[PDB]
C-alpha cells in the first residue's frame, strides 16, 4: 500500500511509530461500539 | 523496502476505512431512529 512504502519508516522517529501503534488498537474499540451503543439506544426508544 | 514496519504502516490504513464505514452505518441506524421519534 501507499503506507507500506519505505520514506516513511525513515521519515518517522521509533518514537512516533511506537505511539501510533499503541493509539489505534484503542481506537478500533471504540469505533465499532458506536454502532453497537445506537443500536442498542434503538431498543431502547422502542420501550 | 521491505521491513517489519511496512506491514504495521498498512495496517494503520485499515482503520481509516472502517472510521468512515462505522459513520455510513451509524447514519443507516439514525435514519430508522427518526421514524420512532
Amino acid at each position: 500500500e501507499q503506507d507500506g512504502i519505505g520514506e516513511e519508516v525513515l521519515k518517522m522517529s521509533t518514537e512516533e511509530i511506537v505511539q501510533r501503534t499503541r493509539l489505534l488498537d484503542s481506537e478500533i474499540k471504540i469505533m465499532k461500539s458506536e454502532v453497537l451503543r445506537v443500536t442498542h439506544e434503538l431498543q431502547a426508544m422502542k420501550d | 523496502m521491505a521491513d517489519p514496519r511496512d506491514k504495521a504502516l498498512q495496517d494503520y490504513r485499515k482503520k481509516l476505512l472502517e472510521h468512515k464505514e462505522i459513520d455510513g452505518r451509524l447514519k443507516e441506524l439514525r435514519e430508522q431512529l427518526k421514524e420512532l421519534t
